[PDB]
DNA sequence: TCAAGTACTTACGCCTGGTCAT
RNA sequence: AAGACCAGGC
DNA sequence: TGAAAGTACTTGAG
């Protein structure tokens, strides 16, 4: 019943199951459609009933309610609205959202009237592709094709006006979580904090600080080895002293706070460490006079005590640790909490308990569409119960009646979703900069892998120029969870991070079942508990909230693990974490969490028996699925903190088997260990066999390899979309290509590459191709440039018209030619466009007509493709015309292999000149010897000796990272068995002479890829062309027809060349050449008439002693903003 | 060493001098409570702070399966095969790379450092 | 240099560990553990440098000067070696391990990032993980080190 | 502003050191074409003087304090009579108190009386920039963009007119103050936006104003970026 | 730099109102050999006893003097501070301080500074700037051959 | 005179492009 | 028309 | 979540 030796097959069986039941964008859906089902509703009624007034009106929210994304055309007209008709007219996919509203009036007759408003539409929430509520949900690959949907795509995004927006994680500190820290400079030497949330209800988070005073003494009370515990409550103005926060909680004797704060007065350490911050609080001795202390340092002091007093305890029942409570006796209960976090603080300055670190993922949490979307709606919501507030009150005061529906303004929802999705600053717009930018990126469609890694990709929230380079290093904690290869090289190294294949992240789910059977498991409230009989017990947190202790925690563990993995009370989602050494048992339900399968090992043996793969095997036509495997007990989802208490084993049958004994209390075995790599690290062949670096270098480079990035990219009127002509899927292919859709939508050919010197243009990187290949299609792309365009409406009497303009009818021309345009003004697809052509024909009416048409980018010479006529959003004219241009590759363009080895193409020669076997084999792709040794790309040579035998053989070759059963020389000698030297190496002759090479070359098929960086796109020139408006100087942009910048470092390298002429022509010639007229007397500029002859400085009565003076403009520009600032740089001549 | 609490108000207790009999006193600063001292020791500061660990640490340990175990050394108490080895898992542990034993099976407990 | 190391880790769990003068236990510890390792690296590196024939291009290029060094011929034929994080051995991230996969305190070479393999043998997955952890240092001294050279 | 107004009597004019003291002899001798260090030498020597007099008068001195915008003067230990130990020293009370030092005073606080002037520190006549230094943007010939420079001269405009309407009709005489905050608040954020403590300026749409030290202050400034 | 600190195991602030009673048994031996004769023994000394145990290796690395650290208490300290110390010979070292009273009689009332507390600070005090060895601000010293 | 606070600043070179809302 | 942001390149 | 380093001002402390 067990798989021994048959664990190759069984393990990818199941990650097949895996991804056939989950697939890639997973987190983003369930997410999304959390946010939608249940996030939407719980923000709309736990936001407060409008209360107004005499009569009294009071508005409720009863129920929310979600339809199919629907387009409102112009008139109003409700109709199903596809994502390409969304991408097409510039659309946004969203979805009416509609609320129950419940108005009840007091006429004070003993009578109130209510008034239920059913299906009141309150705003557009934008609708995430192929989520539950899109209209891509359940829908076949037929159904999607009669869409023009490509199969293949995995949604996961949303579609504001046209472009594709995807939401990258953000990542947080784990809220509700105590943590110590011990600062280097601060005046406290240990700090903990808490970051404390009621249940994402409500309110952002308040922060909880309790630290202990550094080493110094303290006035007159620290003689010690270090003490004095203070708190930083939030919304108080500086420290309050902990035992003056413990008696504000109504604890007034010392025994009652250190009951609270130490578990076993039998320790004299902790007790001694706590006495001098109840000496410090010496003088309070009673609640109020504490409530009092607390309430004076608030942020302003209170007229009176009594009302200090009512400030402080509000303070402390709200804002004080609201996970814990916010109602009435939950003052024990935070009371109890504080107490915890003193101890934490105590154990850490005693050295019992190590210091938490920012970087363990288990402390970070994942704030993924749902969680931002909400945040988002929950401010959204209440200003447009702010403004319905508003206009009640407006509207009540003359006492006639009151509407709703015109006091609605769907504006503002709708709105804001679509500036935040849209520009990605996150909050209000007039908040911009509080708002956190850089959240919904435009989606990447340059590869379907590209697309992939966009939709999954994690983003840490700290700044980018910041040069720590702690939270930018590989965490241990990111196995299986972080892909370890591909970061973002450059300035988010480290910072922007991407999700492993098996990764998970938890969606959330309500710790209510959790805690009643709890409650029914016996345990001991916090309320009924006696302070003596904690320091035996194991507290028992559950979503940080510390509910109580129980005295049997390796049966709790017991029970709560196989409710888990029966999933009857407890869903795969939750984590259970058991502290044994602090007696601590900790339980998640919330969102965020990043968790990952694992095979469950019970002994020493699997729990995955042979019946389950049996049954996998057979998964088509017999509904037995991943979640049959996950129902039955054999894999389980572990996130970070609760994979700290797990014992995995790596494979089953290397790790579990009885040998020289390293451990024997397996709990949980990986399914594979290549399930640490993402998207983009799982296309490398060999990555094992690899620097790290090279493998970072190809995860970045693969999302830049140009294939068949979408099917419907016939459809799609994209900017800047490039398809290869001839995609192949690689020769050697790793076991997670299947998953990742790399075979059905592949980037790059299998290139015959001979890794030669052989005329020196492959030299330093780059790479000599075969020009005879290249003429047969090798390598051949389609560049696809869109243009929109739109007729507008602004001016009482000015517009836009789409019209051929003729020669004199239109006030601004180009030297253009229009004769391309048609009597719409619009150019047919099939006419070939070259650069300065014009693509549409626009004309603006002047308050006779204005050129505003379109003209190609520069040097493009492309043919017209596709032109597309619609109405946009307002029901204007909107066009897009896509061009498309067929790019031969050149010896500029970029091309890599998957190792990181990326290169131009250094030259390319025909067949004849190709060095050529004795078979007539002349390589693709020819490069340098010297690439390799270096940057140790050991994978590469794996690769090609595997392609090579995996070509003539006529099968596919593995390469999936951790093998033990593909070695290179197993692969030598299947290559020796088709007649090849087993190395690889090959007896070239010499193209141009006939000769033999004397050193035999290394020739096999490997899998290349070609870049979109072209040297076209790439290639510019300048002479004398536009300048800046302001500073006169040479714009700026290829596209712009700009100058390069002569910057600082390149006038230091001049000035130290002594080249004083070449500096003056590049700063003063080259760019901006002005002349200024000043005065003699004072060095103001002065009024220069030339024409007249009349030079005059007024200030001086100066009209004779003027002088020509030859300055940057930029130099006047700054003379004249000095002035502006009343700085007089007067320049004199004299 | 300890820290005595007022019988009266559960207040902490401060140590006085009884000038007349000479014998020290832990006297309430909050009432009037006032008691004999039995340790006669007021402050003890250990800073090579040469404590036995083998106090810190829980039987409970043994049960996690994240921890080494060898059956080369037995439990002193009940002589069982099995036991459970770590390192002082704790800060200001001066230089000290030493192992601590733990007796697995359940109830024993034992905990012995070699 | 396995073999040397759990001794030295015995010796460790035995308190017969002597402290070097200006180190601690745990830093002598790391500078044994350290010594071995690195002295077991370099034999490897010298006992695949001198298994290479006049016809070996890695050879040929390193003697040459053009590119590559004798390490980059250790780590892809002998062995890719000890990786570092902040010049200390891979920290434990998780509670007194290094992954999960290891039981805890684990100071032997394996646990705590030296690589056995060759890149041409190919790495384990901690080797892999570690090796990547390795890398990212050197990638962040990379993107870091622009800006205050520049300035 | 401030360090001159340490440097000299409150309403009288004058160095509360003398020029004829051996001290501001030394000063002078050790100072001849470093009128930076001269000023920080006479501040250093004026700053422990509480009241002014070898010289003439002799009246308790203010502790001058700053608040973001605007400077307070604390007279601690003053005689009695009008007293009023904090109030709110406005840009027209430094006017008129620079005004009346001479030109050999203002030479020994560095102030070379042919360049600068201590009272032409305080804004009374506000340059504006040229048309070149704040262009305007055409869009389509339709409507004229303007730049965030003539925006601010706008508000500066604006708050001004409204101020000289209020100073002719009579006003409140706190309106005025107002009025003076605002104005005081617009002219400072045109020449630089990044004060710490002070709301930023805000055309429209939420996006801070780019001032005129933002111009020239770093990277992609003037002297950095075009120069 | 050495203060008290780095060569202090353990110390401990005790009540004895009469030396000859000695609450610790261990100290009873040789402190009947030092009241013999009289620093100020009658005169009322605080019967407050600061006791201090000495590393052994700790102090013998540094070839320090039990009557170094009793000189340099004094000098730190004033005569207001009796110090005494047990033997190099014994197992371990102890140093007893008392607070010895002016006793001048009659000659602020406020300022009096209760005796558990003012041995308290003074124990943290000397623990803190002793100053035993060494120059301040020379954290460790480092000594070696070198072969460059 | 002093010295310990607290406010307050200041670090990326060049290049590409796209999108968005004024 | 030139700003903000984002992505990327070396 | 998470910068550090210098400095000029400012303030009680002598
Ligand atoms: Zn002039
Ligand atoms: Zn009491
Ligand atoms: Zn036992
Ligand atoms: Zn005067």
């Amino acid at each position: 019943e067990i798989t021994p030796d048959l664990w190759q097959e069984a393990c990818w069986i199941v990650i097949s199951s895996y991804f056939d039941e989950k697939g890639l964008v997973r987190q983003q859906l369930d997410s999304f459609d959390e946010f939608i089902q249940m996030s939407v509703q719980r923000i709309v009624e736990d936001a407060p009933p409008i209360d107004l007034q005499p009569p009294r009106y009071l508005l409720k929210f009863e129920q929310i309610y979600l339809s199919k994304p629907t387009h409102w055309e112009r008139d109003g007209a409700p109709s199903p609205m596809m994502p390409n008709e969304a991408r097409l007219r510039n659309l946004t996919y969203s979805a009416p959202l509609y609320v129950d509203i419940t108005k009840t009036v007091i006429k004070e007759g003993e009578e109130q009237l209510q008034t239920q408003h059913q299906k009141t539409f309150i705003g557009k929430i934008p609708i995430m592709l192929r989520s539950t509520y899109c209209l891509l949900n359940g829908l076949t690959d037929r159904d999607l094709c009669e869409l023009n949907e490509c199969p293949l795509d995995p949604g996961g995004y949303f579609i504001i006006n046209g472009s594709e927006k995807v939401l990258i994680a953000q990542e947080k500190m784990a809220t509700n979580t105590v943590y110590v820290f011990a600062k280097k400079d601060s005046k406290y030497a240990y700090t903990g904090e808490c970051r404390s949330c009621l249940e994402n209800s409500s309110r952002p988070t308040s922060t909880i600080w309790v630290s202990m005073l550094a080493r110094g003494g303290q006035g007159a009370k620290k003689s010690a080895i270090g003490q004095r515990i203070v708190a930083t409550l939030p919304y108080i103005k500086q420290e309050v002293p902990i035992i003056i926060v413990f008696r504000a909680l109504g604890f007034v004797s010392d025994r009652d706070i250190l009951e609270h704060i130490i578990y076993d007065f039998e320790d004299p350490e902790m007790m001694e460490m706590v006495k001098p911050s109840l000496d410090e609080a010496f003088v309070i001795q009673e609640q109020n006079v504490a409530l009092n202390f607390i309430g004076s340092r608030g942020a302003k002091p209170g007229v009176t005590k009594e009302k200090r007093i009512k400030y402080a305890k509000e303070v402390l029942q709200k804002e004080m640790l609201p996970h814990v409570g916010v109602s009435d006796f939950c003052e024990t209960k935070k009371a109890y909490f504080l107490g915890y976090m003193v101890h934490r603080l105590l154990l850490a300055a005693l050295g019992r308990r190590e210091l938490d670190d920012r970087d363990h993922y288990g402390n970070k949490r994942l704030d993924l569409a749902g969680p931002l979307l909400a945040f988002l709606f929950r401010g959204m919501f209440k200003n447009l119960l702010k403004e319905v507030r508003i206009y009640a009150q407006k509207f009540i005061d003359r006492g006639k009646d009151f509407n709703l529906e015109l006091a609605i303004k769907t504006r503002i929802i709708s709105d804001g979703l679509k500036y935040s999705l849209a520009t990605g600053n996150w909050g209000d717009q007039k908040k911009a900069h509080q708002a956190r930018a850089g959240v919904s990126q435009v989606l990447n469609r340059l590869t379907f892998a590209s697309t992939l890694s966009h939709l999954r990709r994690l983003n840490s929230p700290i700044g980018r120029d910041g040069k720590l380079a702690k939270p930018r290093q590989l965490h241990n904690t990111l196995w299986g969870m972080v892909c370890p290869a591909e970061t973002p090289e450059g300035h988010a190294v480290g910072l922007v991070k991407n999700l492993a294949l098996m990764a998970y992240i938890s969606v959330g789910s309500q710790p209510s079942p959790i805690l009643e059977f709890l409650e029914e498991w016996s345990m001991e409230n916090l309320e009924e508990i006696s302070p003596a009989a904690i320091a035996d017990a194991t507290k028992i947190f559950v979503n940080g909230c510390w509910v109580g202790i129980h005295k049997d925690p390796e049966q709790l563990m017991n029970t709560l693990r196989k409710l888990r993995r029966q999933m009857d009370i407890i869903v795969s989602e939750v984590s259970m974490i058991r502290d044994i050494r602090e007696r601590e048992i900790r339980i998640y339900t919330d969102a965020g969490r990043i968790c990952r399968p694992l095979l469950i090992v019970e002994k020493q043996k699997l729990l995955l028996k042979k019946r389950h793969i049996d049954q996998l095997k057979e998964r088509e036509y017999n509904n037995y699925s991943w979640q049959d495997l996950v129902a039955s007990g054999v894999v389980e989802y572990i996130d970070t903190l609760e994979e700290e208490t797990v014992m995995l084993a790596m494979t089953p049958d290397d790790l579990q088997e009885k040998e020289v004994a390293y451990c024997s209390t397996y709990t949980h075995c990986e399914i594979h260990p290549s399930m640490i790599l993402g998207v983009c690290a799982s296309i490398i062949p060999f990555p094992d066999h690899n620097q790290s670096p090279r493998n970072t270098y190809q995860s970045a480079m693969g999302k830049q390899a140009m294939g068949v990035y979408i099917t419907n990219f016939h459809v799609r009127m994209d900017t800047l979309a490039h398809v290869l002509y001839y995609p192949q899927k690689p020769l050697v292919t790793t076991r997670s290509m299947e998953y990742l859709r790399f075979r059905e939508l592949p980037a790059g050919i299998n290139s015959i590459v001979a890794i030669a010197s052989y005329t020196g243009y492959n030299q330093e990187d780059s790479v000599i191709m075969n020009r005879s290949a290249v003429d047969r299609g090798f390598f051949r792309s389609v560049f696809y440039r869109s243009y929109k365009e739109q007729e507008s409406k602004k001016g009482f009497d000015q517009e836009e018209v789409f019209e051929k303009p003729t020669r004199e009818t239109c006030q601004g021309m180009r030297h253009a030619i229009y004769d391309k345009l048609d009597d719409d003004g619009l150019i047919a697809p099939g006419v070939r466009v070259s650069g300065d052509d014009v693509i549409i024909g626009k004309t603006v009416t002047l308050p006779t007509k204005r050129d505003c048409s379109t003209f190609l980018r520069t040097s493009e010479t492309g043919i017209v493709d596709q032109v597309m006529v619609t109405l946009n959003q307002e029901g204007y004219k909107f066009c897009k015309i896509r061009v498309r241009s067929v790019r031969i590759p050149q010896i500029g363009d970029k091309f890599a292999s998957r190792h990181g080895q990326k290169g131009t193409c250094g030259i390319q020669y025909r067949q004849e000149d190709m060095p050529f076997t004795c078979e007539g084999i002349t390589p693709d792709i020819i490069i340098n010897p010297h690439a390799i040794p270096s940057r140790m790309t050991i994978g590469h040579l794996i690769e090609c000796l595997q392609g090579k035998v995996s070509a003539n053989k006529g099968e596919i070759g593995d390469a999936t990272p951790f093998n033990d059963a593909v070695n290179v020389q197993k692969i030598s000698n299947l290559l020796s068995d088709y007649g090849y030297h087993l190395r690889g190496n090959e007896v070239l002759y010499n193209g141009f002479t006939g000769r033999k090479i004397t050193s035999q070359i290394f020739i096999g098929p490997t899998y290349y890829q070609r870049l979109k960086h072209m040297v076209d796109d790439k290639i510019h020139s300048r002479a004398r062309g536009p300048i800046q408006i302001l500073n006169r100087q040479p714009m700026e942009g290829r596209s712009r027809d700009g100058g390069l910048r002569f910057g600082e470092m390149e006038r230091d390298c001049q000035i130290a060349h002594g080249a004083a002429q070449f500096l003056r022509e590049r700063l003063f010639e080259a760019s901006d050449p002005y002349q200024v007229h000043v005065c003699n007397l004072c060095g103001i500029m002065a009024i220069a008439n030339t024409r007249t002859h009349t030079y005059e400085c007024r200030g001086c009565r100066n009209k004779t002693q003027i002088s020509l003076v030859r300055m940057p403009y930029a130099c006047k520009l700054l003379f004249q903003e000095l002035m502006s600032m009343s700085i007089a740089p007067r320049m004199m001549s004299v | 060493v300890g820290i005595r609490f007022c019988q009266e108000c559960n207040n902490m207790l401060y140590p006085k001098e009884d000038k007349e009999n000479r014998i020290l006193l832990y006297a309430c600063r909050n009432c009037d409570y006032q008691q004999e001292a039995d340790n006669s020791c007021i402050y003890v500061n250990k800073i090579t702070h040469e404590v036995d660990e083998l106090t810190q640490i829980i039987a409970d340990v043994s049960q996690d399966p994240t921890l080494p175990r060898t059956e080369d050394h037995p439990c002193q108490k009940c002589g069982h095969k099995e036991a459970v080895f770590f390192q002082s898992h704790s800060a200001r542990a001066e230089d000290a790379m030493r192992l601590y034993y733990v007796c697995t099976a359940p109830h024993c407990g034992h905990r012995w450092t070699e | 240099a396995k073999q040397d190391v759990i001794e030295v880790i015995e010796k460790a769990h035995n308190n017969e560990l002597e402290p070097t003068p200006g180190n601690t236990l745990r830093q002598t510890f790391e500078n044994q553990v350290n010594r071995i390792l690195n002295d077991a690296r370099d034999k490897t590196g010298s006992s695949a440098q001198k298994s290479l024939s006049e016809y070996n291009n890695f050879k040929s290029m390193v003697v040459s000067g053009a590119k590559g060094s004798k390490i980059n011929i250790s780590q892809v034929i002998a062995v890719v070696g000890q990786q570092n994080v902040e010049g200390k051995r891979i920290p434990f991230g998780f509670k007194h391990r290094t992954l999960p996969h290891f039981i805890k305190d684990d100071y032997g070479p394996e646990s705590r990032g030296f690589v056995e393999n060759s890149y041409l043998a190919g790495l384990t997955p901690t080797e892999f993980f570690f090796h990547a952890m390795g890398g990212r240092e050197g990638l962040i001294d990379t993107a870091v080190k622009t800006a205050e050279t520049g300035y | 502003t401030m360090k001159v107004l340490r440097c000299v009597c409150f309403f009288c004019s004058k160095l509360l050191v003398d020029s004829n003291n051996p001290k501001i002899k030394d000063i002078l001798a050790k100072s001849k074409g470093q009128p930076k260090k001269r000023l920080t030498h006479v501040y250093d020597l004026c700053k422990g003087k509480n009241i002014c007099e070898h010289g003439g008068c002799g009246r308790y001195q203010p502790r001058i304090r700053r608040s973001g915008l605007e400077l307070y003067a604390e007279w601690k230990h003053v005689n009695e009579d009008s007293q009023e130990k904090k109030i709110l020293l406005s840009p027209e009370r430094v006017h008129e108190i620079f005004k009346r030092i001479s030109d050999e005073e203002c030479f020994v606080l560095g102030m070379e009386p042919r360049y600068a002037r201590p009272e032409w520190m305080i804004v009374t006549v506000l340059p504006v920039p040229p048309l070149s230094v704040r262009p305007a943007v055409v869009m389509q010939g339709s409507a004229r963009n303007q730049d965030d420079l003539t925006h601010k001269l706008a508000d500066i405009v604006k708050i001004n007119n409204q101020l000289r309407r209020n100073e002719q009709n009579g006003a409140a005489a706190h309106v005025i103050a107002e009025d003076v905050k605002l104005l005081q608040f617009h002219v400072a954020t045109m020449v630089d936006n990044e004060l710490p403590g002070l709301p930023r300026a805000m055309q429209k749409s939420g996006r801070p104003l780019k001032s005129l030290k933002q111009r020239l202050k770093g990277k992609e400034g003037r002297v950095r970026g075009n120069l | 730099h050495t203060t008290l600190r780095k060569v202090t195991a353990n110390t401990a602030i005790y009540y004895d109102p009469n030396p000859q009673s000695t609450v610790v048994a261990e100290d009873q031996e040789w402190v009947n050999v030092y009241y013999e004769m009289p620093d100020f023994d009658v005169a009322r000394i605080s019967p407050w006893l600061l006791r201090v145990e000495l590393d052994r290796k700790h102090m013998t690395d540094r070839k320090l003097t039990m009557e170094q650290i009793a000189e340099k208490i004094n000098a730190g300290f004033g005569d207001d501070l009796n110090c005494i110390f047990n033997d190099d010979n014994a197992e371990k070292l102890v140093l007893r301080i008392r607070i010895m009273n002016s006793d001048e009689n009659k000659m602020e009332v406020v300022d009096k500074m209760d005796d558990d507390v003012f041995l308290r600070c003074i124990e943290s005090n000397m623990l803190t700037d002793m100053t035993l060895q060494g120059i301040e601000q020379i954290s460790k010293v480092y000594m070696h051959l070198p072969q460059t």
